RNA sequence: GCUAAACCUAGCCCCAAACCCACUCCACCUUACUACCAAACCUUAGCCAAACCAUUUACAUAAAGUAUAGGCGAUA
RNA sequence: GCUACCUAAGAACAGAUUUAUAGGUAGAGGCGACAAACCUA
RNA sequence: CCUCCGCAUAAGCCUGCGUCAGAUCACUGACAAUUAACAGCCCAAUAUCUACAAUCAACCAACAAGUCAUUAUUACCCUCACUGUCAACCCAACAGGCAUGCUCAUAAGGAAAGGUUAAAAAAAGUAAAAGGAAACAUCACCUCUAGCAUCACCAGUAUUAGAGGCCAGCUG
């Protein structure tokens, strides 16, 4: 079960506030969160 | 993983600490063509020699101050080869690495799955000096080996990470600028100069205007213990043998235009704690005050030139082994 | 953009399809603007063209809706802008063929106050109007030295 | 020197010290401007004495001596800002008629509420700054489902609210 | 995707460029090509191709000498550094290019042929008809497009006014104009047909992987 | 000053100069051994090392010589009744070496 | 074919909002805005300059408005020129003819066995291991590492002789020391930009070695002219020059006369080094630079043959290979191609060991091998001038 | 792996570490072999009055009277300020009494500030 | 007799009425929460019903489930 | 962030090698020394 | 008595056997710590230069063809800030994995046994009489397609590119 072998840098270039932003779609992941309520909305 | 010791240091009061470190008492003083040559030298490196990209005040003593002491350096070995023609065959190395690496002390780990343990505090200086002189023979003592004297070695209250000093692991060398197959293992002279950051317009800027001359002083203890305890491994003495000789060099330090002189009379390589227990044995370290060698330079020539600070580094350069 | 029947009978595939227009790029001269624009075009705009007599009639004749071009409605806010001000740039020093010009449309006369808001999108007029009431805010030294003045020459009548 | 980091040595360990009000903002907009920047620094120098015996009283895992003297000190330093920035707003109307000492201008982000963006300093015009060209001060027209989400997200709290204050209100008039 | 082309240098250099394997894949990053990749790094030498250019302020057929007959990674053929007046250049080299050897670079289109040597460059009415090219252009002012890698050759067969008739090396023949420059003699390291591989690695350093008459035709 | 936007310099431009100080500072016992010329202060975070020094040299006659800051990161690791973490605060740690002996 | 591909170009603007084209009417642009929007019209904005003067962002004007932009090409020679043709082009571009060995006058110098630092087989072979093996901590010292220091060790071994002879105690040597020297050379200008290290200055002149029948032999010698090679290959073409005779030096300065000039390739690749042909067609320019950098402080800028000519020598190595070389300097008329030619005396490929073995094999033991000490005697030879 | 906790500069890989700091306010600049160079006027220099003879404590003495909060508004700073200037001046050009209308020529503008506090 | 049991009141739901929010200071599209340098729109599809499926298949009152449409069938 | 292939710039002990780091390819797809295998159990 | 482990950096983690106190095979609260020289964090334009692998680089020896460079003019004078620095640690499992530098049995790190008895069965180890087994890829080859340039193939050009096919001995 080790699938997870972690770096930041993957992580914040994978699902970062920065990569969200920069697709339509990524906007609206965003903005669902943000409608769930979610106290974080990226990484 | 060990202390790394810096010779040209920035930490305040950094020679009491070195005299820990190392087991030295540090003594105040000592144990014609020329000077037209030496002018030559300021004048060419501060005037003469025309500069093709700007020398910024950053920028100086890497370009000004460094060709400037090795042309000293290189003429006086040229005219003070008739004197003493022991420089006559000996090495000239330029800016080449003297390493030393010793163990001073006991520390019991006080976190970590090592904790309560005793792990004795590992020391190494990595110096370059800008030019020193190895001779194939040594030059005699100053002072006798176990030579007393009364004036007692500090006594730090802290743990050595309390000074600036800082552990790192990596290869522990033993190097006096040559491997050991060189036939010139013994050393004359070495010849240092101060870096950017140690610029006494810097530590008059900040208040350390006291530790100034210290940071000379600082310069001489841990590059000379570095190069003689140095030389002493090359002989085959380490800490459980110790020198039954002592080991003696020698350096002129500088700022660029103050110099200060020094001379290293190394007796001990015991200095952990099991070879410190029967040693009354301590290495000694004698010393000057800082005196500049010019006082200005404008256009043509040099104004204020003093002579006895050519007169110390001759004496220097003019000892002799037997 | 819409669906077909194969071969024109419902009993067969509901297959999508898109029917495009044919475009040409064309020239053509605006006499109240006075220039040769590259326009593309269809074979109706041409016959409609023909049928203003003109495209300058068929600018300021179409309607904002059947026109549908934000292109078209840019040339007619600047022909009613060219008639709303008469403007001596159409042909400067030939000041008949500017009256000429200026007479052939009269029938279009819109004042300027109307003519700047033609073929505004609503966001580009929300730009305008910005830009129209924006001011650097007055100093309230001014309008308390106006207040103070106005109060010492209610006491000088006094 | 150090010393002023900590205060009289004969109030060391008394458990209580007589300290006075603290300045409120009538008593401090009688003073000049150069009186309240030295002010400034007497305060100051005993927030800092103060702050020390704080530290020092969590150290010697003791109670303070009296804590109430650091409340009207963080007071008086409240009280006394308030009034400096009550004269540059002040002088600021007269000056120019701004309200903000800091420019901003009303946007709409990417998710399509509107802001009060403050602006920075930069010194290349906005139009070739490379990293701020690329913030959208624009939404698209696929945020504004959302903006109708949120809207009645914000109305179904507000109704929440004001209906359960009636029903308070109604067991009030049950039990009196 | 991230896909931006090495093939980005504007100006002509005689040094080697460092490039980027593609992996056969697109700008999108999705194979187009199956079986490229993973081989032995290379570093590209850019060919002069127009192989008659006057340099700068100077015009007419110039000379030309060879420094160094080089092998290079990107090709088949070898080529040669050739240095004329005051610029270097990489040339693609013919069969017998010795360091040292001397060659024209001509345009005078002569009113009888040229008894050309073996490496130099014509237009193509200043050809003996029936001799062996290479590199061969397809406009005036083009570029060496054709006959171009290693050992090939093809032959001027005819030539009737304002217009050469050539045969590829795939026996097609081309219909080209007359002030087209050419390349005289076969191109250089023959026998790189005759050759073993071997093993398979061998087909993996030169970035490979495991996989899953028609008419005359003219250019006037 | 902290929590205030600093006015760009231009080269050439005038002097920056703070006439209000924000920032508070508070001098603690030091934890370890330590020599005699240092004094540990706790420094807020966007003090600098060198407002440090401008800091004691001008509020409280102090001549400082040296200046080593460390940044201690508080603990993320306790938790509400809610298994929520609460963090206490980091703060920078200034270690002061006095001058003049 | 043009180089460089349209995706990696500079991607064109899109093609302007029509608004611009109809003559009456200004646009309303996301200028009034401070971002961009795309429901707006694309603004355009006026050529900003930054009014004041940063140093980190200059950007300096275009080459014609430098206030020395010549339009007659100058070509530059500095140290790091690898030329083309070799020695061919260097004795082109100097004016000289070649002559293979060095003179007797200079060989002469170590003829009696009293010139000799004592165990000389034994103080070259302690400078050999001592750079090339025993120099710093790691196992093998690289090329950049060892090479000044063979230079400067063999150096200090001649240093060592101010016993023997007291003249070297007038002479330096200085390093960081930039020479320059323009001079025509049949039609277009040529500069040497002289970076090199190691100018060993002396205050006595070098007396000269070629009589004047040696000289006006010179006039029957011609130049090797070569084609299609134009011999100005590989030097840097430089509209934006200053013609300047530069020493080096301030004037009024003790060792001033050039003496030796101690040029090395210390580059630890094959291609980052010069080959030795190109070696040593950058010591004839060297030396020829400086040579004629003295005779235009001492003379003016005067094509004359000289009546005291110049005599500069020059020592370039790669570490174990040395090449020397004795410049005479004689003309300044440089630009004709007859009269009397500079002469220059060379040693090619006089390496002073054959290889060096840092570790031992298994049967060859630590320590060079083909050594021979012929090439130091030159050495020795040439430090020994003049004294 | 974490979401909550807060991105610090403690936290990434080195090229991370090294970029983000705390909230200090940038001093210099880099220059080429990573020197930093300290520009002297970016650095705040405290402005700290002489406290010799001041008469005000950190606290007032109980035994001060309660007043009335009025703030300053800018009719009552005009009030004092500029009204006996204007009263005295208008019973026998704005810029005469302490208005300016631009501060571009000035040091200490008050739209958009340039001091600091 | 341990474990446990019990407990009312947080709040919520459905209406009505009424058109909401949003700059203390600072930071926040770069690796969000980091003082500062050269481009938007383009048929929803299918599930399911037709006992399969293939055209098709819902998204005030009253006229009126009327006219109509529809493998004229499911249905609309 | 596993895995498959690729790329960039590396490293290690002898390659059709092993490997760290960062990037690319996405489900009508990808990728495959094709097992209709694998593509976060 | 083990030690195939260690110690550092990397990545990761983010205070996780520091002191004081307390509750609990026998974590909570308070306080304190990690100090920069190492490492991150760099670079003024505009032109123009960069043919000669590495392998002890010397011969030799090669092919798969290679990891390293400036100059000209202009501008340029201040200077040592910011951040990382702890631990018994990470990803998993409820076995395993992990890059690099050194040490190659250790100067460093640790403990296979809670106590007893000595049944069966099971696992592992040792001993045993006499006997001694009772398809794909791919060099190479063939076929077909393709006469050509600025985002793959390819900065390649038919010697190219692409698609196919192929006995004796010992031993529980
Ligand atoms: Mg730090
Ligand atoms: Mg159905
Ligand atoms: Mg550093
Ligand atoms: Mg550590
Ligand atoms: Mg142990
Ligand atoms: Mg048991
Ligand atoms: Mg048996």
């Amino acid at each position: 079960g080790n699938e997870y072998q972690p770096s930041n840098i993957k992580r914040k270039n994978k699902h970062g506030w920065v990569r969200r932003l920069s697709t339509p779609a990524g906007v609206q992941v965003i903005l669902r969160r943000m409608l769930k309520g979610r106290k974080s909305l990226s990484h | 993983m060990k202390y790394m010791v810096y010779p040209q240091t920035f930490a305040l009061n950094a020679d009491r600490w070195y005299q820990y470190f190392t087991k030295t008492v540090f003594l105040s003083g000592l144990p014609a063509a020329l000077r037209a040559v030496a002018c030559d030298c300021l004048l060419q490196e501060h005037f003469y020699l025309r500069r093709r990209r700007r020398v910024h005040r950053y920028e100086e003593s890497e370009v000004i101050s460094l060709p400037f002491l090795d042309q000293l350096v290189s003429t006086l070995v040229g005219l003070l080869s008739p004197h003493n023609p022991a420089l006559a065959a000996a090495a000239l190395d330029y800016r080449c690495p003297v390493h030393f690496y010793w163990v001073r002390g006991e520390e019991i780990i006080p976190r970590g799955h090592r904790r309560g343990r005793i792990d004795d505090l590992r020391y190494q200086i990595d110096d370059k000096p800008n030019n020193q002189i190895r001779i194939s023979k040594q030059l005699a003592e100053f002072v006798p080996l176990d030579y007393s004297v009364p004036i007692e070695i500090p006594t730090i209250k802290c743990k050595p990470d309390k000074l600036p000093l800082f552990k790192r692991q990596y290869e522990n060398h033993i190097f006096v600028g040559s491997k050991t197959a060189d036939p010139c293992c013994y050393g004359h002279t070495q010849f240092h100069l101060l870096p950017d950051k140690l610029r006494r317009e810097r530590l008059l800027r900040q208040n350390c205007a006291d530790q100034i001359e210290v940071v000379f002083r600082a310069n001489a203890i841990a590059s000379l213990f570095a190069w003689t305890g140095a030389q002493a491994m090359y002989q085959g003495f380490w800490s459980e043998a110790d020198v039954t000789r002592p080991f003696v060099s020698q350096a002129v330090i500088t700022d660029g235009k103050y110099f200060s002189f020094f001379c290293y009379q190394l007796n001990t390589l015991a200095l952990t704690t099991q070879a410190d227990q029967n040693n009354p044995r301590k290495n000694i370290c004698w010393g000057t005050q800082s005196k500049p060698l010019y006082e200005t330079i404008e256009d043509n020539d040099v104004k204020g030139f003093n002579d006895d600070v050519l007169l110390q580094i001759v004496h220097f350069l003019l000892n002799r082994p037997k | 953009l819409g669906q077909i029947y194969a071969n024109n009978d419902k009993l067969s595939k509901r297959l999508k399809k898109v029917w495009k227009p044919q475009l040409f790029e064309r020239e053509f001269y605006s006499e109240i603007l006075d220039k040769k624009f590259t326009v593309t075009v269809t074979m109706r705009t041409l016959d409609l063209i023909d049928e203003a007599y003109g495209l300058d009639f068929y600018i300021l004749k179409t309607p904002k809706e059947d026109l549908c071009s934000k292109f078209g409605m840019d040339l007619k806010r600047g022909m009613l802008l060219r008639l709303a001000r008469q403007d001596p740039q159409l042909h400067p020093e030939d000041p008949e063929r500017r009256a000429a010009i200026y007479d052939k449309y009269k029938e279009f006369a819109i004042p300027e106050e109307e003519a700047e808001w033609v073929g505004l999108t609503l966001e580009e007029a929300i730009e305008k109007q910005r830009l129209l009431e924006e001011k650097d805010p007055v100093p309230l030294f001014k309008i308390y030295v106006a207040e103070l003045i106005q109060q010492l020459q209610q006491q000088a009548l006094s | 020197g150090l010393e002023e980091f900590f205060d009289d040595p004969k109030n060391w360990g008394q458990e209580k010290v007589k300290s006075g009000a603290a300045w409120t903002c009538q008593q401090l907009r009688n003073k000049s401007n150069e009186d309240l920047h030295k002010l400034w620094y007497v305060l100051l120098k005993e927030r800092n004495m103060l702050l020390t015996l704080e530290q020092e009283a969590k150290r010697q895992r003791l109670p303070m001596p009296s804590p109430e003297r650091l409340d009207k000190v963080v007071d008086s330093m409240d009280a006394l800002d308030k009034v400096v920035q009550e004269r540059e707003d002040a002088l600021r109307l007269l000056q120019t008629g701004q309200e903000r000492a800091r420019p901003g201008a009303w946007r709409r982000d990417i998710f399509g509420r509107i802001i009060w963006h403050k602006f920075k300093q930069w010194v290349i015009p906005w139009h070739l700054n490379k990293r701020y060209n690329r913030k959208r001060f624009f939404a698209l027209p696929y945020v504004d489902h959302f903006l109708r989400l949120e809207r009645e997200k914000r109305a179904r709290i507000k109704a929440r609210k004001e209906n359960l204050e009636r029903k308070k209100a109604k067991i009030l008039l049950k039990k009196f | 995707a991230n896909f931006v082309s090495w093939k980005s240098r504007t100006k002509y250099t005689i040094t080697p460029v460092k490039m980027r394997k593609s992996g056969g894949r697109d700008h999108t990053g999705r194979i187009r090509v199956h079986g490229i990749g993973g081989g032995h790094k290379q570093r590209y030498r850019m060919i002069d191709f127009l192989r008659f250019r006057p340099e700068e302020t100077k015009s007419g057929p110039f000379e030309e000498k060879v420094i160094q007959v080089r092998y290079d990674p990107c090709r088949s053929a070898d080529i040669a550094l050739v240095a004329g007046g005051s610029r270097k250049r990489w040339i693609i080299a013919t069969e017998n290019m010795q360091a040292g050897d001397t060659i024209l670079n001509s345009n005078h289109i002569g009113r009888m042929a040229v008894a050309a040597r073996e490496g130099d460059a014509h237009p193509l009415g200043a050809l003996p008809v029936g001799t062996l090219i290479n590199n061969v252009e397809s406009e005036p002012g083009r570029g060496a497009q054709y006959i171009r890698a290693a050992g090939t050759c093809g032959v001027l067969l005819r030539k009737v006014n304002g217009t050469a008739i050539i045969q590829l090396p795939s026996k097609r023949q081309m219909q080209v104009l007359e002030t087209c420059v050419a390349t005289v003699g076969r191109v250089s390291n023959v026998d790189h047909n005759k050759r073993v591989i071997g093993k398979a690695g061998r087909n993996r350093w030169l970035g490979k992987r495991p996989n899953s008459l028609p008419p005359m035709k003219s250019y006037v | 000053a902290r929590n205030v936007v600093y006015p760009l310099y231009r080269l050439g431009g005038p002097q920056l100069r703070v006439f209000r100080t924000n920032f508070f500072i508070q001098l603690v016992r030091p934890g370890v051994a330590q020599p005699e010329d240092t004094v540990q202060f706790r420094i807020p975070m966007e003090m600098t090392r060198v407002d440090l020094r401008n800091y004691l040299e001008g509020i409280y006659n102090v001549p400082v010589a040296a200046v080593r800051t460390r940044v201690q990161h508080g603990s993320n690791k306790r938790r509400d009744h809610r298994n929520v973490r609460i963090k206490k605060p980091d703060y920078k740690v200034a270690y002061v070496q006095l001058a003049h002996g | 074919y043009e180089w460089g591909v349209r995706s990696t170009r500079k991607s064109e603007p899109p093609p302007l909002d029509r608004v611009y084209e109809i003559p009456g009417l200004e646009p309303i642009t996301f200028a009034g805005k401070m971002h961009f929007v795309p429901w707006l019209a694309r603004p355009i904005f006026p050529p900003w300059d930054r009014g004041y003067k940063d140093p980190r962002f200059y950007r300096s004007p275009p080459l014609h408005e430098h206030p020395l932009y010549k339009d007659q090409a100058c070509y530059i020679f500095h140290h790091r020129c690898r030329l083309l043709e070799g020695v061919k082009q260097a004795l082109w571009l100097t004016k000289t003819k070649l002559i293979e060995g060095l003179p007797e006058k200079v060989l002469s110098l170590v003829d009696d066995p009293r010139n000799h630092i004592e165990n000389q087989d034994e103080c070259v072979l302690n400078v050999i291991s001592h750079a090339r093996l025993w120099q710093t901590t790691e196992e093998i010292p690289k090329r950049e590492t060892y090479c000044p220091v063979i230079v400067d060790n063999l150096i200090q071994l001649c240093k060592s002789q101010i016993l023997k002879h007291p003249s070297l105690a007038r002479r330096i040597c200085v390093q960081n020391s930039t020479f320059s020297a323009t001079w025509n050379r049949e039609s277009l200008l040529l500069q040497v930009r002289g970076s090199g290290g190691a100018r060993l200055s002396t205050k006595d002149p070098l007396p000269t070695i070629a009589s004047r029948e040696e000289i006006e032999a010179t006039k029957n010698h011609v130049l090797e002219t070569f084609y299609p090679i134009s011999p100005i290959i590989d030097l840097h073409e430089c509209n934006i020059y200053d013609v300047k005779n530069d020493t080096g030096f301030q004037e009024g300065y003790p060792y001033p006369y050039p003496h030796t000039l101690y040029l090395l390739d210390k580059a630890n690749l094959r291609p980052h080094r010069l080959q030795p042909d190109q070696l040593r067609a950058k010591m004839i320019l060297f030396a020829f630079g400086s040579a004629l950098a003295q005779a235009r402080l001492l003379y003016g800028n005067d094509a004359k043959v000289l009546e005291q000519p110049v005599v500069v020598q020059s020592v370039g190595t790669d570490g174990r290979v040395f090449h020397f070389l004795v410049f005479q300097l004689n003309t300044t008329d440089l630009d004709c191609n007859e009269g009397v030619k500079n002469l220059a005396w060379v040693d090619s490929d006089q390496l002073l060991y054959q290889h060096f073995w840092c570790l031992p094999v298994i049967v060859e033991p630590v320590g060079p091998v083909g050594f021979k000490p012929e090439t130091f005697r030159k050495f020795l030879a040439l430090y020994l001038h003049g004294a | 792996a974490d979401r909550m906790s807060k991105w610090t500069s403690k936290r990434g890989p080195r090229s991370f570490r090294g970029r983000k700091g705390r909230g200090a306010k940038g001093i210099g600049f880099l220059t080429s072999g990573w020197r930093f160079v300290q520009i002297k006027e970016m650095v705040p220099e405290f402005v700290v009055p002489d406290l010799t003879g001041f008469k005000l404590k950190p606290y007032v003495s109980y035994l001060a009277p309660e007043s009335e909060e009025t703030p300053l508004t800018a009719a009552q700073l005009f009030s004092e300020a500029v009204a006996p200037a204007i009263e005295k001046d208008f019973k026998d050009n704005l810029e005469k009494y302490g208005f300016e209308p631009t501060q571009e020529g000035k040091l200490f503008q008050l739209y958009p500030r340039n001091f600091l506090r």
